[PDB]
């Protein structure tokens, strides 16, 4: 049986280097020769207790492309559960009574791991829990770095934007730290700084990072430029606006970028990356979202399938 | 009437010549200050071959004399221009701009919750701190921003 | 490859007579011998940014009857996209990264044609854009005229109701004008008159039309009586009510109708056609909605399939 | 006439030390010798485009306590004016032909100053405008500091909590800095710290200030402790909880305070001040809210009455 | 007693030329010599079952300016009465034992006349009832026409905009037609034109009228230009935009107007009157809203006071 | 020579000269067609005497040959403009604007509900001379409007 067989994918912190490389080598095969009936007869639940269209449409297409049926709800649009005091332990104890895996997003941190205590033998894959984890976004980000750069080590990865509250940058820094010799440049408004516990973990592994306040300082050396959404509620109107809304990428900035450099963005992007960047060959944010289909398909394959013939 | 040419085009009779516009500021100044909304002849020279800046812009508005503060509204944009006032083919007056104390109308408050956006009010900014670099404070929301920030949109 | 292969069906104005007859001849074959696995392995997106249950359930059943998977959202029930400034150009650039065709309804006119600039090679079929077009409603209306009358030319078609704001009557008049010798009778309250640009287009093609203020004036000659919903917000209470709510069909009115006459209505009908009309053989509005299944199936077949073996 | 007669009260920045003292002087006379028919026959408008029940009731009671009449509104998701279509400028232009003075609170900054340009000779008083200004809160804080301490100069004042976005703390430092020799202690979470502009202003006037991390560190020198509520939506729930053994106040912490040390809070107070502080002599936030009546009575009397010989 | 003493003011149709002149005569005295304790000890109820902040504040200020007290409400999706269960008739039967007069605005037509049959001897005044009637708007328009022009007879009056559904234009024509020799110019989009009943009435009295398509066509003969807002929800957004070079007003258009020509608008004015009209001498819509105070003061004084010797 | 004329007008050596710009359209055309975003010598003249056919404007743009397509979009604005190219000091070609097929970019859909308003799209209208006027049909919403309703907005 493969190591991920019947495993709950709840946190990046629980997946080893070997786990991360297995998923990533399987995504590459499914991207190359598809297997449209591999999960034939499986029924999966797609429970989005908090709505997230982008993520839901990609998880469900992934399930449809391996031949599985999907049942489920999107909410924050009162599809009535949690109604008349129903606990999450009780919702999951009833849903696992008839589906083969549960995919779930929930607003509170910790909810996917609690689902785990009640699901029995039905795997729980986390599509987001509050400000804690989102493994499947990090798996697709990794897959896109690997596929465009050829490696996941010895990278010069810049992270730009709101690094303090951005849940995806915090996980990707942790995943990339699993690997060797990567170098980090963090470029953030002082109020949206990368947290100490991330920096402390990087230091304790001898990984190198530095702070810069202009992308221009680091463009030349950069392989992956992972940009992020600053949400204007995290600052006030006049702050966002002030000398801080210039963590924004335009096409002219990329002039000296290496031939291999790529611009990644979890999305939605509202204005931090200007529209003229799209025509560049370095713009890989949409291709990144397309890669979400093979990273999610590979996890569903490895989790529901004992032996995967590749 | 007397000689024109274009390396340094020439002589209007009576009126204003704003010369030594940085370059590519000429049309901004025409747009923003609506110098065009006149019935007088205007002659304009854009990207012209000249003395130390190499290529500059120039605007000749005849029969109009603008000054004192109009000249000053030009300082954020064209600080090193000269505003020649001309009467009867002779420059009877030559001004340079200076930072004003208030720039009405031409700017937009970068603070998106400002009320100024939505309404029949003209924008206004108190200006301060010459050339080490300028701060502009909105009349209405009283937030102070760096001029380069107000000036990017 | 067939002419509609990988084409965007966005407006009636872009489909020729030959296009219209091809779809209609394919709907007739699929109605006669079904092909339940023709779109096997295709995944289609059903994006209804504005809710419309009737249309959605029929488009999706059509996709299910040719064997395709469906992923997607109904909204005006905050399924969270458009959230944090996300443009439609960006939503469609991410959705086309993993589905094989996009079906979409949107409140603004022009939205389906903009989706077209961002979808790449994934077809966009319009299920309604604001007060502009709705091709798939005209294709089913046409199919039902053809199937019950045997032809699409030399028809005496009466249009009754709100002709000024009814989006379906405006398109069907344009489609029928593609064909020969049809004759139009428009019967509308003066405030809900057929617009000049329709009338001007009919005149410029030598097609005959006339205005009447009672169906009784024209019943005898009429082949298709396309009735329409007057929405009471388009007039005031007392106006609707006054001498104008008598663009309403009852069974007694049909006494002299030709044996072949049919009553068509896009639906919902609230009271413009009285319930006793249903028992007549001229009532074809429900059968019309059943025909929406084969007109939508044929378009999906011709668009996703190179060569269609019939 | 009096200095403020017929004047607009829009910002603390606009009132001199002498204007602030005149208001404070009047408010002490009105507290001592009530004049209930002073604004008899005046109609004031209480236009709260943003609801604030506590500010609204203090003001209307001020209005009534001097005998004036009141027409007005508060609007949370309801009642017509400012609509979007109706400009604020036309609302004011119209209301300024009906009334004698306008008190208003609005969500966008500078709504009050915009009003000024449309009210004719009708004075407008700002009851809050976005994150910019709230003059009548600062007037009642200084009245309470003067009434408890005996002066507004040579005070050791500690400001605590969200110093970055508490609008009342920005104002109170501006105002307390028109007087002489005040010393400021700013105890805030470094994510929520006093902006460089208050600080930079304070250095120009040569005022002494210092930043501490615990009230414990200055409890002993302090005359006013001005607590502000910390805004949990601008923080992360786990950030919010993990700070020292916090910056909230309990009676234990007060065992050290000077006998005339007082604790002020603009209210509401959820948990930064515990219930046992309420029974100590240092508790002064409810008396502070009572003095709101006398500070706003004074401002209204000075604006609407030319000479006041009370 | 005075003609209107203790009378219900429900429709313009019900008031004679002499009643309209008496109101207008009183309102000019009250404007000139204020009587602030005229309704001392009276309590009026401001029952706005339909919110209208501008009408409500004008009326309550009228109430207060004559010294009366006020109890009442406005209800947008909130506060109990009329409930559905509670009839309007029982609301009124109950409120008419608490107060001395009732001013009310309701969404359904004739709510005011229903009230009349349940208020005992408590006068009820209509502040709007659906699309039917609004007497106190017509009273302040005629007061403003009499105060600017010097008479209510032999006037060249142009009414512009949505003539089909502007309730104030239906009323103002009824009223201006109790006087002599007025000439009417009705400039409206033909979809929004004056109904045949106003017109048919006007022909019985022999009044001269004409329909034009541009204000430009009559700017020169006109004494009152009465603009109405055009209601974009009753039009199609593209209908709305494609009409001439519109029917909105700008100062350019006014270069032709007589010196005593005035522009009136019941407000709100979104875009049919531009901001440069506001600075001309012909602008009279804000003064018009100020005269609302004096017209409603007059009506309240005449209804509640028997003889008024002012 | 003298019947003032030009005051020896800047005979550009090679380029485009646009003449008879009808008065006031001159500045419109610079903005709309972005003719100043070039580093080449432009000399503009506004409210020049056209004792001939009105009063006019004129842009002389050097070492630049604006052509074919570019010349026709100017039809909606200066219908009566002659473009003249110059290769070596005199008129090599003189072209009038003819109404084009489509007008891209410059023009806004009147329809407030059109999707073009909110999005990263470039306007495109189809031109049709309904002899009496030119109707313009939006690519997106497909609503057809008088060219004058669109030209104000
Ligand atoms: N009737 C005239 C006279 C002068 N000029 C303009 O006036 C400007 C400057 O005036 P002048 O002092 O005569 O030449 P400069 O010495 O170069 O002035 P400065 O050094 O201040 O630029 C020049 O751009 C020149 O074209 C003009 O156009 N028409
Ligand atoms: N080397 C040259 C040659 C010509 N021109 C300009 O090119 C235009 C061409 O007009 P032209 O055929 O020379 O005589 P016109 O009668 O003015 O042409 P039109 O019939 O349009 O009036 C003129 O404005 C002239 O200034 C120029 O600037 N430089
Ligand atoms: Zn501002
Ligand atoms: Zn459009």
């Amino acid at each position: 049986a493969n190591p991920l067989y019947q495993k709950h994918i709840i946190s990046i912190n629980d997946l080893s280097r070997d786990d991360l490389n297995l998923v990533l080598a399987t995504a590459a095969k499914l991207k190359a020769n598809p297997q449209p009936e591999l999960l034939k007869h499986k029924v999966i639940a797609s429970c989005f207790f908090e709505a997230s269209t982008r993520t839901r449409l990609s998880f469900e297409t992934s399930m449809h492309r391996l031949g599985a049926s999907v049942v489920g709800f999107s909410d924050s649009a009162n599809t009535s559960l949690g109604k008349k005091g129903e606990t999450l332990a009780d919702t999951i104890s009833v849903i696992s009574t008839y589906v083969d895996a549960i995919v779930m997003r929930h607003p509170q941190e910790g909810a996917a791991r609690l689902a785990t205590e009640f699901s029995g033998n039905v795997p729980v894959l986390n599509a987001g829990d509050g400000s804690n984890q989102h493994p499947t976004q990090t798996l697709l980000d990794l897959f896109t770095i690997q596929e465009t750069q050829g490696r996941l080590d010895n990278l010069h990865v810049a992270m730009v934007g709101d690094l303090k509250y951005g849940r995806t940058v915090h996980s990707l820094t942790q995943a990339l730290a699993k690997f060797d010799g990567n170098r980090f440049y963090f470029i953030a408004p002082d109020a949206l700084a990368m947290p100490q516990y991330i920096l402390d973990m990087l230091d304790e592994k001898g990984i190198a990072w530095s702070l810069h306040s202009s992308i221009e300082e680091v463009m030349a050396e950069v392989d992956i430029l992972y940009m992020t959404r600053v949400q204007k509620e995290r600052l006030d109107p006049s702050e966002y606006a002030n000398v801080k809304a210039q963590f924004v990428l335009r096409a002219s900035d990329l002039h000296n970028a290496k031939a291999n450099m790529k611009v990644l963005h979890p999305l939605p992007r509202v204005d931090e990356i200007a529209t003229d960047v799209d025509k560049t060959p370095h713009a890989w944010y949409f291709q990144q979202a397309g890669n979400g289909i093979f990273a999610r398909q590979a996890l569903l394959a490895l989790v529901l399938n004992r032996d995967l013939v590749l | 009437m007397t000689h024109d040419n274009k390396l340094q085009v020439e002589a209007i009779k009576r009126g204003t010549v704003i010369d030594h516009i940085p370059a590519q500021i000429g049309f901004k100044l025409l747009s923003l200050f609506k110098l065009t909304e006149t019935d007088q002849r205007i002659t304009i020279g854009l990207n012209l071959p000249s003395g130390e800046m190499g290529r500059k812009d120039l605007i000749k508005i005849e029969n109009t004399f603008l000054s004192e503060d109009q000249v000053d509204q030009l300082a954020l944009y064209a600080p090193q221009a000269t505003v020649n006032r001309i009467d009867n083919y002779e420059v009877v007056g030559k001004s340079r701009p200076s930072l004003p104390e208030r720039i009405d109308n031409v700017l937009v408050c970068p603070n998106s919750n400002c009320i100024s956006h939505a309404e029949p009010v003209s924008s206004s900014f108190a200006v301060r701190k010459r050339a080490n670099d300028i701060a502009l404070k909105c009349k209405y929301c009283e937030k102070e921003f760096s001029h380069n920030v107000v000036l990017a949109n």
